[PDB]
This record gives structure tokens, C-alpha cells and sequence, in this order.
């Protein structure tokens, strides 16, 4: 599936998960195509901090599922 | 140049502006396009308001971006 | 502690001393946990609250607002601190939801496939909780403050039913009859409770300020009527024998079985004998209460000596049963407690208050 | 209705609002989650501040209750995190869709007005020193919306 993560400045970053893969994951293809390492991504799915061990099918994330990315500086 | 604006019925249209241009007319424009008066609009760019004595420029809006309309509130 | 330990390892005292004594000191220490909670669903107030009685893992809780929350205590984390994730919901977009406030959430005894739960929608609703859907519902007349499961009987399975009008209607969950009314009290019936250890003695409260005990196999009345000078002031039963001086709109049995417990609008508790109704003048003070509908109350279990939760005011009260000494108060709350449930296997408290929260006290240490 | 509650749930996943975001919690549709990122140029910068709202059983003609989760500092909303907007008690409109007033809300976080505020206490200090303003709220961002 295609999961857009869109942040705040509007930009529409496309990504591609397969149903099963884990959130870290995810973060870490928005690293290829944006640049930001995983350490300092908070996703947010309609309004759920997804939490980094989760599967992508818990959150039901679909085609098209657009979360949201907002960036934690600090980021350990 | 031109700007999208989301208003409240779920359609979206785009405005003709440009940077020099004073939030008043913006608001005239959302006006005698679809017609709720100066004073009720509350156009939120970045979770802030846009102020009626202000222009474009001032907030940094460029093309293709995108302007929220809600309804007149205050605080309490 | 050490000494308890050394003590039931050389079989000197029993290991009911320590489990007892150990119980007795964790629920002294009873505290409010950060290292806890329990998710917010409730739109508006928690009326009431009833955790399994067998293995103590889910916890119903009936909001003001109609949803019936069904939590899970279990820390199934990995982490100190966790939050108890709601397992289901009967939410508004559900069907056969309750129309207004749930009062009360009970689990069907010895089985907890299913429970039942009431509502000011004049509706008692059996629900199955593995699918969540309506197995009976009986439509009564008039409100229904509070209801009640005998949580002892195998051989019949009625439900008490203590509406606003004056008639305590009793439904069979086996095959449904309603018809079934004990007469005999004068206005609203604001809680009711079977006995935990006889099977047909059911004891009802009303707003008249009278407590009486039906023998339900029994169709011609009480067997008792609560009087609060124990017939000092001795008048033929017309307009006497009042157990409290306004409503009286709470019962809690004892674990036992062997006294219960009212808590009534006149701000005063009394431990009546359960078998003579006779007033054993435990003073308790004064107790704070003002609701104009049930008040949930519960009595520890498996303790050296017998405490009793009473919401108070905006607080819970905690006080001792056989003696009326107030142990602490328990405050952590935002608006009036409408119900605190105890967790016995572990000596938790949950708490449901009118500001949506369920503040889940633990011990310390 | 639920049919309202489906329709704006479907295009607020569709079209999403930039800073905002908001789902069911779980089965019940009348329970969501929202949450609202700080907006830039604020003292909450990075902040993420997650609401609760709850929808009455006639949600488009009466107003949802939403109730901040994560305490902000506000002078229009209390340590309970409860908000008093006007649009949200009184001039409540159908038109407004739960985009809008999430919306609106992360606006008001930048404008407050202690004139009638819900905490005077902090509507005080807003009045009269802004410049502590800015440095208290940025560290009750930082100590919960980081």
C-alpha cells in the first residue's frame, strides 16, 4: 500500500509498506525519500502517536492512509 | 498569481491575489464568491489568524498554498 | 514483615495470618497510583462500576451518557507503569445502546459470558460479552435506579429491580417473567441487593427511609423492617420503623453476609444485623452524602478487619466495620464519587467519579 | 448521526488538514481522538497536544465536547484541560465539521483573549507580562507535548 505522510509545511511525501510491516519501518523509508533519521519522527495516524513496535495492519493504515509527521528535535 | 482556500461547505476555491494585497479584500473576495460577510470569516494559515489589516506577504504565503475558513469565535 | 515470614515458615502461625495481615496493611496503605491508569471514554459522569467476580481481570462501568466501558486490569505491558485499555464498548452508534445514563453494570453470576446492565431509559438489558448484543431486555414502567443479581444463588437467577415507583419488581433471566412484585414500601426504591449468603433474602432501600429484607420465596411481605432504635420507641408499623432519618439510597451486605451496611441522605452510616435487623450502634461519625440516586459502596474482602469504601462527597472514605474508626480518605478526585468497586485479589480500588475519570488506587511499596 | 460522523471522517481521511488529525478511538464513532500540532511561530513550536472529543447523539445540531488531554497552558483553558470557546457552547453551527473546529481551537492557541477568561490566574500574568508568557507555556509544552 501507499501511506502518504504528509508534515506540517503540506509537503506530501509518498511512501509504500507492505500490510505487515512495523512502524519502524515506515520511519525509516521516510528517511530515504526526506531525510530525517527515525530517532526524530513522531508519526501521527488520526490522532494516535503510533508507537515504534506496533505492526502498520494495528492502525488499519490502507491505501492512501495519509498520517501525519511532526518533528521531535531532541529525538534522543 | 492565485491561492486555495478550503471555506466551510467542504468545497475548496481558489482566489486570484497577490502579496500586496490586504486581508480586507481577501475576505471581500471569499465574500462575492460565496458570500459570508467581512466580519465572520476567521482565515487560519498555520493555525493562525489572519489579521484584516495585514497582506499576504506578511504572513509568508506563497503559490499553491492553502488558506483555512472557519467561522468567527472568541475566547472564554 | 520479616518476622510474618519467618513465623509461617515454621508453621508457628498459620499462612492466614500473613495473607491476612499483609491484605490489612496494604489496604492501610491505600494511595492513589500515577503508576496507573485507565482510559477516558465516558462522555459524562461513571455511575457505576462492577469488576468480575471470578479471576478479577474485566471491569464494566456504566457512564451517565449510556456507554458501558468494558476495561481490562491486566498489565499485559512490559513497563512499571501501563493503562488499562478498554477491551469493548457499547457505544451510542451501537444499536440496542441505553438511551440515557447506565446506573448499573453487572456481570451475570458464575458466568461471565455474560452481564446486565439498567438505565433511565425504563430498560434492563442482558448482554453477552463476547458478542456484545442484547440477549433479553424487559421494559418496565418507570425508571430503574438499581438493580441487583443474587451473587450466590445456583437455583434461581432473578434480578431485583428497584425502580421509582414503589413496587420492587423481580425479572427472571431464565424465562421471562416480571410479574413477579414485592409491596410493601411507600415511595422510589434507590438500591437494592440480594444477600450474599442466604439465596431468597433480598434487602431493598428506599427513599422513605426504610430498609427491609424480603424473603422472596416468601409472598406476604418482609420478614424485617429495619428500625433505628432497635423498638425503643417502640409504634406499630404504619408510619415507624425508619432506618434513617431521609433516603436511604445504599446497601452493601458485609462479605460475610452477616450485617448490611446503609449509608442514607441523613449523613450517617449503621451496620444493621442481618437476621433480626437490629442496629449494633457503630457510630461511623458523620458521612457526607447528598446524591439523589444509588450510591455504590463496597466492603474489603479477605482482611484481617473488615474496611468499608463509601464515597464521600468528592472523596472516598475508608472506614472500619466492626468499630466506626475512619481509617483515611482516600482524595484524588474532581466531583462527587458516584461509585468505588474493590479489587480483592490484590486490594486495588477503582473509582469512577462524575468527571469521567476511574482513578485506580493501589498501595504503596 | 452517524451518516454526518462517516461522511467527515471519510474526508478528513481523504483531504486531511495540515496540523491536525483525528480518528475514532476505537469501535464507538462517537469517541474520537484528535490531536493538535503547536503552530509554528508559538511558544508551542513542536508541541503535540491531543484533545478527546465526544459527539452528541445529534452531533450536527449540538456541539462536541472536546477536552484537552494534555494540559496546556492557557488562559482559555483550565488545568482540567477543558475548553470554553464560544463557537463550541453558543454559536455552535452545523456548517463547522470537526476539521474546522480543531482548526479553529489550534488557531486559538496562538490568540487568547484574558479578557473573561477561564483562568484568571494565567490571564493575569498574559495581560500584564507577556514576556513570562512566552516562557512559561514553552516549558509546559516542552514538559508534555515533546
Amino acid at each position: 500500500m501507499l501511506i502518504k505522510v504528509k508534515t506540517l509545511t503540506g509537503k506530501e511525501i509518498e511512501i509504500d509498506i507492505e500490510p505487515t510491516d512495523k512502524v519502524e519501518r515506515i520511519k525509516e523509508r521516510v528517511e530515504e525519500k526526506e531525510g530525517i533519521p527515525p530517532q526524530q519522527q513522531r508519526l501521527i495516524y488520526s490522532g494516535k502517536q503510533m508507537n515504534d513496535e506496533k505492526t502498520a495492519a494495528d492502525y488499519k493504515i490502507l491505501g492512501g492512509s495519509v498520517l501525519h509527521l511532526v518533528l521531535a528535535l531532541r529525538g534522543g | 498569481m492565485q491561492i486555495f482556500v478550503k471555506t466551510l461547505t467542504g468545497k475548496t476555491i481558489t482566489l486570484e491575489v497577490e502579496p500586496s494585497d490586504t486581508i480586507e479584500n481577501v475576505k471581500a473576495k471569499i465574500q462575492d464568491k460565496e458570500g459570508i460577510p467581512p466580519d465572520q470569516q476567521r482565515l487560519i494559515f498555520a493555525g493562525k489568524q489572519l489579521e484584516d489589516g495585514r497582506t499576504l506577504s506578511d504572513y509568508n504565503i506563497q503559490k499553491e498554498s492553502t488558506l483555512h475558513l472557519v467561522l468567527r469565535l472568541r475566547g472564554g | 514483615m520479616l518476622g510474618f515470614l519467618s513465623a509461617r515458615q515454621t508453621g508457628l502461625e498459620d499462612p492466614l495470618r500473613l495473607r491476612r495481615a499483609e491484605s490489612t496493611r496494604r489496604v492501610l496503605g491505600l494511595e492513589l497510583n500515577k503508576d496507573r491508569d485507565v482510559e477516558r471514554i465516558h462522555g459524562g459522569g461513571i455511575n457505576t462500576l462492577d469488576i468480575e467476580p471470578v479471576e478479577g481481570r474485566y471491569m464494566l462501568s456504566g457512564g451517565s451518557d449510556g456507554v458501558i466501558v468494558l476495561y481490562d486490569l491486566e498489565n499485559s505491558s512490559r513497563q512499571s507503569y501501563y493503562t488499562c485499555k478498554a477491551v469493548c464498548s457499547i457505544g451510542r452508534d451501537h444499536p440496542d445502546v441505553h438511551r440515557y445514563s447506565v446506573e448499573t453494570v453487572q456481570w451475570y453470576p458464575h458466568d461471565t459470558g455474560m452481564f446486565t446492565s439498567s438505565s433511565f431509559d425504563k430498560t434492563l438489558k442482558v448482554w453477552d460479552t463476547n458478542t456484545l448484543q442484547t440477549a433479553d431486555v424487559f421494559n418496565f414502567e418507570e425508571t430503574v435506579y438499581s438493580h441487583h443479581m443474587s451473587p450466590v444463588s445456583t437455583k434461581h437467577c432473578l434480578v431485583a429491580v428497584g425502580t421509582r415507583g414503589p413496587k420492587v419488581q423481580l425479572c427472571d433471566l431464565k424465562s421471562g417473567s416480571c410479574s413477579h412484585i414485592l409491596q410493601g414500601h411507600r415511595q422510589e426504591i434507590l438500591a437494592v441487593s440480594w444477600s450474599p449468603r442466604y439465596d431468597y433474602i433480598l434487602a431493598t432501600a428506599s427513599a422513605d427511609s426504610r430498609v427491609k429484607l424480603w424473603d422472596v420465596r416468601r409472598a406476604s411481605g418482609c420478614l424485617i423492617t429495619l428500625d433505628q432504635h432497635n423498638g425503643k420507641k417502640s409504634q406499630a408499623v404504619e408510619s415507624a420503623n425508619t432506618a434513617h432519618n431521609g433516603k436511604v439510597n445504599g446497601l452493601c451486605f458485609t462479605s460475610d453476609g452477616l450485617h448490611l451496611l446503609t449509608v442514607g441522605t441523613d449523613n450517617r452510616m449503621r451496620l444493621w444485623n442481618s437476621s433480626n435487623g437490629e442496629n449494633t450502634l457503630v457510630n461511623y461519625g458523620k458521612v457526607c452524602n447528598n446524591s439523589k440516586k444509588g450510591l455504590k459502596f463496597t466492603v474489603s474482602c479477605g482482611c484481617s478487619s473488615e474496611f468499608v469504601f463509601v464515597p464521600y462527597g468528592s472523596t472516598i472514605a475508608v472506614y472500619t466495620v466492626y468499630s466506626g474508626e475512619q481509617i483515611t480518605m482516600l482524595k484524588g478526585h474532581y466531583k462527587t464519587v458516584d461509585c468505588c468497586v474493590f479489587q480483592s485479589n490484590f486490594q486495588e480500588l477503582y473509582s469512577g467519579s462524575r468527571d469521567c475519570n476511574i482513578l485506580a488506587w493501589v498501595p504503596s511499596l | 448521526a452517524l451518516k454526518r460522523i462517516h461522511k467527515e471522517l471519510n474526508d478528513l481521511a481523504r483531504d486531511p488538514p495540515a496540523q491536525c488529525s483525528a480518528g475514532p478511538v476505537g469501535d464507538d464513532m462517537f469517541h474520537w481522538q484528535a490531536t493538535i500540532m503547536g503552530p509554528n511561530d508559538s511558544p508551542y513550536q513542536g508541541g503535540v497536544f491531543f484533545l478527546t472529543i465526544h459527539f452528541p447523539t445529534d452531533y450536527p445540531f449540538k456541539p462536541p465536547k472536546v477536552a484537552f488531554t494534555t494540559r496546556i497552558y492557557h488562559p482559555n483553558i483550565n488545568s482540567n484541560g477543558s475548553i470554553c470557546l464560544d463557537i463550541l457552547r453558543s454559536q455552535w453551527s452545523p456548517a463547522l465539521t470537526i476539521s474546522k473546529v480543531l482548526l479553529s481551537i489550534c488557531s486559538l492557541l496562538c490568540d487568547p483573549n484574558p479578557d473573561d477568561p477561564l483562568v484568571p490566574e494565567i490571564a493575569r500574568i498574559y495581560k500584564t507580562d507577556r514576556e513570562k508568557y512566552n516562557r512559561i507555556a514553552r516549558e509546559w509544552t516542552q514538559k508534555y507535548a515533546m
